[PDB]
DNA sequence: CATCCGTGA
């Protein structure tokens, strides 16, 4: 997942863990 | 002044050719001259002579060598002409009609001037008829195309 | 425009406006790129106009400073050991220190991977620095871009030039009837969509105990309830269709923050700008050469790029000195048929059809008591029909205009409604228009690839894959390596990927290739959706690897191949295309150019008041204007008569055009011009 | 260097059917299923709702109290509806339902000859206090026709004309298994497939088809 | 040699500019004589001595122009400057 | 033509149609026959059909640049609410489809129509008038499409094979007619090479001789060819009395052909010939397989093998810089020609590595569109990127766009993407204005005589005497020499003339004097010859445009300032120096010119160079 | 509206023009009509030949102008019709000085050929030719590799057999304004045949066997169509 | 040949 904050669909993320702050 | 009027034509055309070459842009060298004609149509006045000629003044050659020989004929001194090159702005600058003038740039500047002069403007251009609502003195405006009567061959005739 | 519009638009950086410098004194240096723009101001959205580089959009994560300058967030390094601590810094003190690049390998402790890492320093200057020196690093890959901007997947593809437009384009999207999230995301598209306001999100946690079509009632944990309005069919500031539809159902457990009800341009709180659609990157006889458009019927028959557009119809009844501007159904002759569609009061009543010409809004006013024709006088004599002193001032539908009256908002100075000063009666009536795609409309997808629609083929005519399937967009080959944009074709390849889902071999253990990949996305289902952050995200290397892992269709069938190719028949002569064709789906977005809009003419009509000459622009029903630079034109090929007639007789002669008017209709030769009034505007503006 | 009378075989499944048709031309078996698959998409007839009125509505851009959808979304859901109707003429059908619940396809009330193939599609979630009685009408066409078509004519004020697309056929494809073998054994064999919308059958669409094109190329034999 | 000329093509420029002077000229030629043809039809219905009708067959519902520019190519006309 | 939206016509020729609604009794009045085009009522659909007919209209698109920025069209009605515009005048507008308008006005007087018809009818304007080049040319999916069938394909199905054995000769085909049948019944592709006897086109001028003895070939007279099925069905369309041409369809040839017969056959030939191409272009760009994939581009295999030879090359510099033994201004000026060498070996890389089956390549290497350096950028690299001060960053992007550019360099890449905006829109600023300046100058320059009769002209340099022997065409020929007429008959060595005095040079009226040997002919000028009021007609020679002698009252002024500036975007000297050489500025180079032939005498200092010249004659 | 059916004629072309075709089916008419009548109707060629003073291709036949070439694709274009389907011989034999033609050969019962005045070869003085030809029936073209094995080893040639009797067909789809419908389609299509049957035949039988392969689909239920 | 004011882009 991406933004698991609200209660939001699943988007699926290719990445490097972003866990700085939430935009 | 080393070279004379016919080879600064050559050298400006070839120049300007050059820069258009480079970026690979044709133009035919025929389209240049056009614009570089425009620029040496007009002779300085060393000495006054007999003629009205302002000296320090840039007077068409047409003009120049019209009015030296009325004044050769008259039987006074001819104005002493010396070639002069302008750039394209000064030269629509001092084009005879005042309206195509400040139709173009300085509107203030053409006006105090031409108003000052009394000019009086003969109607007979492009940028003059235009502002007028003339037919334009070019293509199918002119009078030889202009003044045509058609009719039937006499061996047409109705049935 | 769309939930993005607004967003983009709260927030702008403009250096124009009083105090600040105007459009003719700034120079080259004000406009282009500054290097402390990093992560503060945006160095890709800004217009492509004479504005460039005086307008931009504030950076994602920048904030604002008590003393008005741009702080930015970076991670603080204590000793080659990353810290979740952030502090804020400011352009010039960031400066004196040290910031490294966010996607720096970083230990699962904390520490650097590699000595010598990639540097940031003052004045725009880069070096490899040793970790024993590194000060701070950077927030997020995505860091120095703004909103709009992150929303562009594969950005890092796309050449400066083409992901500016790519950005500017977004602005100007349409929303759809109903709209769908993009099988390709970056994942911008959610906080987008629900700081944009443009949605209905849930104040305090609880459950539905109620839901309709016009509002949402939620039922709190300390028993008290609120209630959410559903914004529906309101006509926004340019004419789009802001439409509000409650997501949840009734009953349902909600939280605090959460969307329950989005609005136009938006699918369960996401930025939905566009339509996913099955692209073609082929020629195809023609029709979309040049950066135009083909489109399948299909797009026509199920409604997928179809807008509504709302108009606002204003008039009103004053007090003259003739008497007073009152509002009926009585209108000087007219026959029943015209006024069939009003109600008693000279209004259209709600629900009607509206052609252009038809009347609105029946309003007739005393017209001057000055002596009526003699010729008129006698022609009243015979038919006898005494003429009435109230002229004709309705309020009739403008040319192009049409659709169904959805509104009526009536103000009366009777009904003690506050009116300005001499106003009695003013009337609003609201048309909307249910606009379908047609030709001339401008399309684009997120990558400055723009275009007009050229042809839009019969479902029958498309280009299809093996198992009949017709393709809904055909776009050219010719236009994508010119704009560097190959963004586009990445979004084509892991679109299809997206769609068909996937799978990767696990067998013989986890591939090299998808190594790097979270475990996550291993395994997909059809019409899955997915995330390419900037600056991260997916890699060719996988890419191409996900295009062999591609789910058969149902008949057990693969589509395309590890290339992203496939095989096409052409639904014209029915042999199969000789080459593959690259297939897949994009994100296609409507944008606000469109032709019923754009498109105008004008025979005679209104005329200047002081140069005579012909008004201008569509909503005066002015015509062309023929400049300085088309009279060039007209001069080079010598063509006087039309160059004199476009002046004259077409133009500001009193006497001319109406002489031609009446030349025309009577079926003889169009008399000789005469003089310009304007040229006698000039003779007296001298004197 | 041979000659034989073509078939056309069939190998069925209950929404779609592959028809094989054999022996065919060299290089002639995919201009012959693109002429069929061109006919079903385009010019098979089939039925439709054409316009729909509701209590209390003028216009398709508003909503029924108690409702969750709105009339457009509710106009939108009623496009995936499958009907087939065998009267040529308009029919009216009737749609009744009121109190908490959902309402479907299947409370709708077709009359004589008009028939309802897909009864779990979903219209409008009703709300408690939410009433929704509707009013439908159905016509015979071929093709796609847009509302737009509708509202000159003379239409009530009431009505709301919505778009036909009376094309029963769902999705068409072929593929050819041309024996190029070097001798006289070359010809090609067709696998037509055709999928319908449970509104006809596969066959009942390649019928129409043909009946068709036959009426269409008796025009090259008849002589001057 | 070439394809029948359609519309507004015909009659072909070509063969038209060798019975004329200059491109300007034709113009001129062909418009004034579209003016006579429209008088005709005009003067006719209620005035006597108008000029020749059209030399040529008229079209059904052919422009003036399009009448003169045929009878051109026709050599029916005579060419004053 | 042009497709005209059936509801932009109705108020174009509204009172038209109000005159003919009358006419027919549809109205009783004008006043209700107003009334009836304003509510649209079915009738005048009709009516308005009729009353378009061969009305031309014209079609302008700004910026109006040079002349053939409005061009007049065949007005076609047409549903929908967009204007339809034909393929090949987008040339001339500069026109694409990403959202561009154009204005249309509509000529009413019998002139005015007259001159849409004769004088602006696209279909007579095929030529630049700055180049007399063809712009109603094959351009995008046109040149690629034809491009495909031409090209010769060694080893496809259905070549031609000599006899041997027992197999008799493989390839060779009765008729045109045949090899059709053949390749659709999948034999014969019609890329191969092979033999047919053709009855409907004249052969090579070399083989007609050879043939017939030009006996002058006649339809029905057959001949052996050795082409491609599909160079037969291109010439089909030159068509018939048009020599064959056995080559593929580069861009180069094909504005070679149309500009052949923009010379000898007639215009409404060209005109109808053209659009038989763009017709077969584009059904061909369809079967071309013209498609960009992630696959058919591809980065080289000597990707990081090479880069790293140059970053080794590049790490001794930086080294040999450490050391203080280059200068800062060398330093850079060094690293500069490094990875300037590098990204060449980046190019050749791909070249090679691309199969000629590339369509990323096919449309670059075939003249369609696009550049190899912009192949580069997207396969290869994108290579260095320009500073604030123009200068080239020591800092190289390494990075394809395929393989995605790093973040840093999307940074700076930005930079110089932004400031090429900002130019771009500068320069055309700049360029507009000259233009008006230029027009300004040359508005009483009119054609108003047929000849001057002077006997001055001005010396061309005709080729370049080759050391060796033999010639060298000039490369100033074309540009120069070839639309002039002459002003003194053109002699050889012999008393044999060759060119006549008051001929207009052509083609082959250049290689006849470039084979004769004479280098240097004299030709009327504009400057040269001399008249009252504006220039003569013979003088200025032969309109570029009619490809015949100029018109008496064509307004050469102000197409010569059209055809001065509307290229003039394209600039780097630069644009600066074009508006300092036509306002007359004392320059800024400022070099010195001799006042006096003579022995030059150099007398060079470290602090300032000195020119001394003793005069050849005298002097002092 | 009814469509009509049009004719522009020459001696062994035409050109048809079909209007008004409901919007779309111009183009499923257009490819489907064309292949028919290039492959679909039956005639007969030559399948093989065999020369007398031939051991081998690249040599020239003894007293002939023509290479062996030149006179195989001369041979393609005689347009023959057979009677029976079993392949049948014809012999053409003369010598002398003289041009050779296709009324010197010597044809079979029931085996007709149809432009006696083609052009074959100039034979020269002591100039002797002896041919022997094999005339089959078909459909469409077939190549020359699969008809390899139909003659006697001792000089078999395999010639491109070129059965049908339909040379070169074209089509174009314009669009014709019917009503206020500018949608309808035209199709113009150009048919050339050979001299052994009329254009406006060839059209009917390849129209009468198209009518065959939609019966199949109609005799199923023979619901709905108009016209 | 280099500054100060006014006029354009
Ligand atoms: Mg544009
Ligand atoms: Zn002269």
């Amino acid at each position: 997942s991406n933004n698991s904050v609200p209660g939001a669909p699943n988007r699926v993320s290719f990445a490097k863990l972003r866990e700085p702050l939430e935009v | 002044r080393v070279q004379g009027p016919r080879e600064v034509q050559i050298h400006l055309v070839r120049e300007v050719q050059e820069v258009y070459r480079a970026q690979g842009v044709s133009i035919h060298d025929k389209h240049i001259e056009v614009i570089v004609r425009q620029m040496l149509r007009r002779v300085t006045i060393i000495d006054s002579g007999s003629t009205e000629f302002l000296p320090g003044s840039l007077i068409d050659r047409a003009e120049f060598e019209a009015e030296n020989r009325r004044v050769v004929a008259e039987g006074g001194e001819p104005a002493a002409g010396r070639p002069v090159l302008m750039g394209i702005t000064k030269a629509s600058l001092a084009t005879d009609s005042w309206l195509s003038a400040a139709s173009f740039q300085e509107t203030t500047r053409v006006l105090t001037d031409a108003a000052i002069n009394c000019r009086s403007d003969k109607l007979n251009g492009l940028k003059e008829n235009v502002i007028i609502g003339k037919l334009i003195p070019a293509g199918t405006g002119i009078n030889r195309y202009r003044n045509i009567a058609v009719q039937p061959t006499e061996e047409a005739r109705a049935a | 425009n769309n939930p993005l519009s607004g967003l983009t638009h709260k927030r702008r950086l403009s250096a124009l406006g009083p105090g600040g410098l105007s459009r003719e004194r700034a120079g080259l240096e004000v406009r282009d790129v500054h290097p402390s723009h990093y992560g503060r101001m945006c160095p890709i959205e800004t217009p492509e106009g004479p504005n460039i580089g005086l307008i931009g959009s504030l950076s994602v994560y920048a904030r604002v400073n008590p003393f008005g300058f741009i702080e930015t967030p970076y991670r603080k390094v204590v000793d080659g050991v990353v810290s979740d601590e952030i502090v804020y810094l400011t352009a010039d003190e960031e400066d004196r220190h040290v910031v490294a690049q966010a996607n720096s390998p970083i230990d699962a402790d904390g520490r650097f991977v590699e000595p010598r890492v990639l540097v940031r320093r003052k004045a725009g200057e880069v070096e490899y620095v040793p970790s024993s020196e590194v000060d701070y690093m950077d927030v997020s890959p995505r860091q120095m871009v703004s909103v709009a901007t992150a929303m562009i997947p594969f950005l890092e593809h796309d050449d400066a030039n083409r992901a500016l437009m790519g950005a500017n384009m977004q602005r100007q999207a349409v929303p759809l009837v109903r709209s769908e999230a993009p099988l390709v995301g970056t994942g911008m598209e959610l906080r987008a969509a629900i700081d944009a306001g443009d949605v209905v999100v849930a104040e305090e946690s609880g459950v539905i105990e109620e839901v309709s079509a016009d509002y949402i009632t939620v039922m709190h944990d300390n028993g008290t309830r609120r209630t959410y309005r559903m914004r529906k069919f309101a006509r926004s500031n340019h004419g789009t269709c802001a439409n509000q539809c409650p997501i949840v159902d009734a009953g349902d457990r909600v939280e605090a923050g959460q969307v329950i009800a989005d609005g136009p341009c938006t699918d369960d709180g996401e930025m939905a700008l566009g339509k996913n659609l099955l692209v073609a990157i082929m020629p195809w006889e023609g029709h979309n050469y040049e950066d135009a458009i083909i489109l399948s019927n299909r797009l026509v028959e199920e409604d997928v790029l179809t807008s509504i557009h709302i108009e606002e119809h204003e008039i009103d009844a004053r007090d003259t000195k003739l008497g007073a501007e009152e509002i009926t159904r009585d209108i000087p002759n007219i026959s029943d048929e015209v006024l069939a569609d009003l109600d008693e009061r000279g209004i259209v009543r709600i629900g009607a059809e509206v052609r252009d010409g038809d009347i609105l809004v029946g309003k007739v006013t005393p017209k001057g008591e000055t002596e009526l024709t003699p010729e008129e006088r006698l022609l009243r004599a015979i038919f006898g029909e005494k003429a009435r002193e109230v002229r004709d001032t309705s309020l009739k539908v403008p040319h192009g205009e049409s659709g169904k009256v959805i509104g009526i908002r009536v103000f009366s100075r009777e009904d003690e409604d506050e009116l300005p000063a001499g106003v009695n009666e003013l009337v609003r009536v609201y048309v909307a228009q249910k606009r379908k795609i047609s030709d001339g409309d401008k399309l684009a997808g997120r990558h400055g690839n723009k275009g007009v629609i050229g042809k839009i083929l019969p479902v029958e005519d498309m280009p299809f894959l093996a198992d009949g399937t017709p393709v809904d967009i055909i776009l050219n080959t010719h236009g994508v390596p010119r704009r560097m944009n190959i963004g586009q074709i990445l979004e084509t390849h892991l679109g299809w990927c997206a769609h068909s889902g996937w799978k990767v071999d696990a067998a013989k253990g986890v591939p090299d290739w998808a190594a790097r990949l979270p475990d996550e996305l291993l395994e997909a289902q059809p019409n899955a959706i997915v995330s390419t952050p900037v600056f991260d995200g997916a890699q060719e290397a996988e890419l191409q690897g996900l295009l062999s892992c591609t789910l058969p269709n149902r008949d057990g069938d693969v589509l395309v191949d590890a290339d992203g190719k496939a095989m096409l028949f052409d639904g014209r002569s029915g042999e199969p295309f000789p080459y593959p064709v690259t297939v897949g789906y994009m994100y296609i977005m409507k944008l606000h150019h469109l032709v019923d809009d754009k498109i105008h003419a004008r025979s005679t009509g209104p005329y200047s008041m002081i140069t005579q000459q012909p008004l201008g622009g569509k909503a005066q029903f002015g015509g062309q204007r023929f400049g300085e630079m088309e009279c060039w034109a007209m001069q080079a090929y010598g063509a006087a008569y039309t160059l004199q007639e476009l002046l004259t007789i077409k133009s500001d002669d009193t006497v001319g055009r109406v002489k031609v008017y009446e030349a025309i209709v009577k079926g003889e030769n169009i008399p000789e011009p005469g003089i310009p009034e304007s040229f006698k505007v000039l003779l007296k503006e001298l004197q | 260097i041979s000659q034989r009378p073509t078939l056309s075989e069939d190998v069925l499944t209950d929404n779609r059917s592959q028809f094989v048709i054999e022996p065919l031309e060299p290089g002639f078996g995919y201009t012959l299923g693109n002429s069929l698959r061109r006919t079903l998409l385009s010019s098979i007839p089939g039925a439709a709702v054409t316009s729909i009125r509701i209590d209390g509505v003028l216009h398709e851009f508003t909503t029924v109290p108690g409702v969750k959808e709105d009339v457009t979304e509710i106009i939108l859901n009623l496009k995936s509806l499958v009907v087939s109707s065998e009267e040529d003429e308009p029919v009216t059908m009737y749609l009744r339902k009121q109190g908490p619940g959902e309402v479907t396809a299947g409370d709708i009330v077709p009359p004589a000859g008009v028939t309802v193939h897909n009864p779990g599609m979903h219209i409008a979630t009703l709300n408690d206090k939410g009433k929704l009685e509707v009013e439908l009408v159905v016509e015979r066409g071929r093709g796609y026709v847009p509302a737009v078509q509708n509202r000159a004519s003379g239409a009530e004020i009431g009505r709301i004309p919505v778009d036909s697309i009376y094309s029963p056929v769902l999705k068409v494809t072929y593929k050819v298994d041309a024996t190029r073998v070097e001798q006289r054994t070359d010809f090609d064999k067709l696998i037509l497939d055709v999928e319908t919308k449970n509104s006809i059958s596969p066959r009942d669409a390649l019928a129409s088809a043909g009946k068709t094109l036959v009426e269409l190329f008796g025009l090259a034999r008849e002589l001057n | 040699g070439y394809d029948t000329p359609l519309g507004i093509t015909n009659p072909p420029i070509d063969e038209l500019l060798d019975r004329v002077s200059s491109k300007y000229a034709l113009v001129i030629y062909a418009a004034k004589r579209a003016r006579q043809i429209n008088d005709y039809y005009n003067q006719l219905g209620e005035g006597i001595l108008e000029y020749v009708g059209p030399l040529v067959e008229p079209g059904l519902q052919e422009k003036p122009l399009s009448i003169a520019l045929r009878e051109i190519h026709a050599d029916l006309l005579e060419h004053t400057e | 033509q042009c497709g005209l939206p059936k509801l932009m016509a109705l108020e174009l020729f509204k009172p038209f149609v109000m005159k003919r609604l009358v006419d027919l009794n549809h109205a009783q009045n004008i006043k209700s026959a107003k009334r009836m085009v304003e509510r649209q009522r079915p009738q005048v659909w009709d009516v308005l059909e009729e009353v378009i007919a061969e009305h031309p209209v014209l079609l302008n698109r700004a910026p109006t640049l040079h002349r053939l920025g409005i061009q007049a069209f065949e007005p076609m009605l047409v549903e929908g609410k967009a204007i339809q515009l034909h393929p090949l005048v987008c040339e001339a507008f500069n026109a694409d489809f990403d959202g561009d308008q154009m204005a249309v006005h509509l000529p009413l007087s019998a002139e005015a129509q007259a001159e849409a018809r004769i004088l602006m009818l696209s279909s007579n304007n095929i030529l630049s008038p700055a180049s007399g080049r063809p712009l109603a040319m094959p351009r995008l999916d046109m040149v690629t499409g034809l491009y495909y069938l031409t090209t010769e394909v060694p080893g496809d199905t259905g070549e031609y094979q000599p006899a041997s054995g027992d197999h008799p000769e493989t390839g060779v085909y009765s008729s045109p007619a045949e090899a059709i049948m053949a390749a659709d019944r999948g034999v014969l592709s019609v890329r191969a090479k092979i033999k047919v006897r053709l009855t409907q086109l004249r052969p090579p001028v070399e083989i007609e001789a050879e043939l017939f003895g030009h006996s002058g070939w006649q339809p029905g007279d057959a001949w052996m060819a050795e082409t491609t099925l599909g160079r037969v069905m291109f010439n089909e369309l030159l068509p018939l009395g048009y020599p064959f041409v056995n080559k593929q369809m580069h861009k180069k040839v094909q504005a070679a052909i149309i500009n052949d017969l923009a010379e000898r056959y007639p215009m409404i030939v060209v005109a109808q010939t053209v659009d038989k191409l763009k017709d077969a272009g584009f059904y061909w760009a369809t079967r071309s397989g013209v498609t960009v994939s992630m696959a058919d581009v591809l980065v080289p295999p000597r990707k990081k093998e090479i880069l790293d030879h140059y970053e080794e090359r590049a790490d001794k510099v930086e080294k040999q810089f450490q050391r203080g033994a280059l200068n800062h201004d060398e330093r850079n000026e060094a690293l500069v020609e490094i990875w300037k060498e590098a990204t060449d070996e980046v190019g050749q890389a791909l070249r090679e590595h691309y199969p000629d089956d590339n369509p990323i390549i096919t449309i670059v290497d075939s003249g369609a569109t696009g550049n190899f350096t912009q192949t580069r950028t997207l396969a290869g690299m994108k290579g260095l990127v320009t500073n604030p001060k123009g200068e080239f960053i020591p800092r190289p992007v390494k990075s394809s766009f395929r393989e995605g550019l790093t973040v840093l360099e999307y940074f700076i890449n930005t930079h110089g993407a932004r400031k090429g905006l900002a130019d771009t829109a500068l320069r055309t600023a700049d360029s507009g204005y000259l233009t008006r300046r230029l027009v300004d100058v040359s508005q009483d320059v009119i054609v108003r005589e047929h000849d001057c009769q002077t006997e001055r002209g001005i010396v061309v340099e005709l080729a370049e005497r080759a050391p060796d022997g033999t010639l060298i065409r000039d490369p100033y020929i074309e540009t120069s020499a070839y639309a002039r007429t002459l002003g003194t008959d053109a002699v050889d060595e012999a008393g044999n003339v060759i060119v006549e005095r008051g001929q207009d040079l052509g083609d082959p009226e250049i290689d006849a004097l470039l084979a004769a040997g004479i280098t240097q002919v004299k030709v009327r000028s504009v400057l040269t010859c001399a008249t009252s009021t504006g220039v003569c007609a013979t003088c200025y020679g032969r309109s570029m445009a009619t490809g015949k002698l100029v018109d008496i009252g064509e307004a050469v002024g102000i197409v010569a300032a059209q055809s001065i500036g509307e290229p003039g975007t394209q600039l780097t000297g630069g644009l600066p120096r074009v508006q300092e050489l036509f306002e007359a500025r004392v320059p800024r180079g400022k070099a010195p010119i001799a006042d006096v032939t003579g022995r030059v005498r150099l007398e060079d200092g470290e602090r300032f160079y000195k020119i001394t010249i003793v005069p050849d004659d005298g002097g002092e």
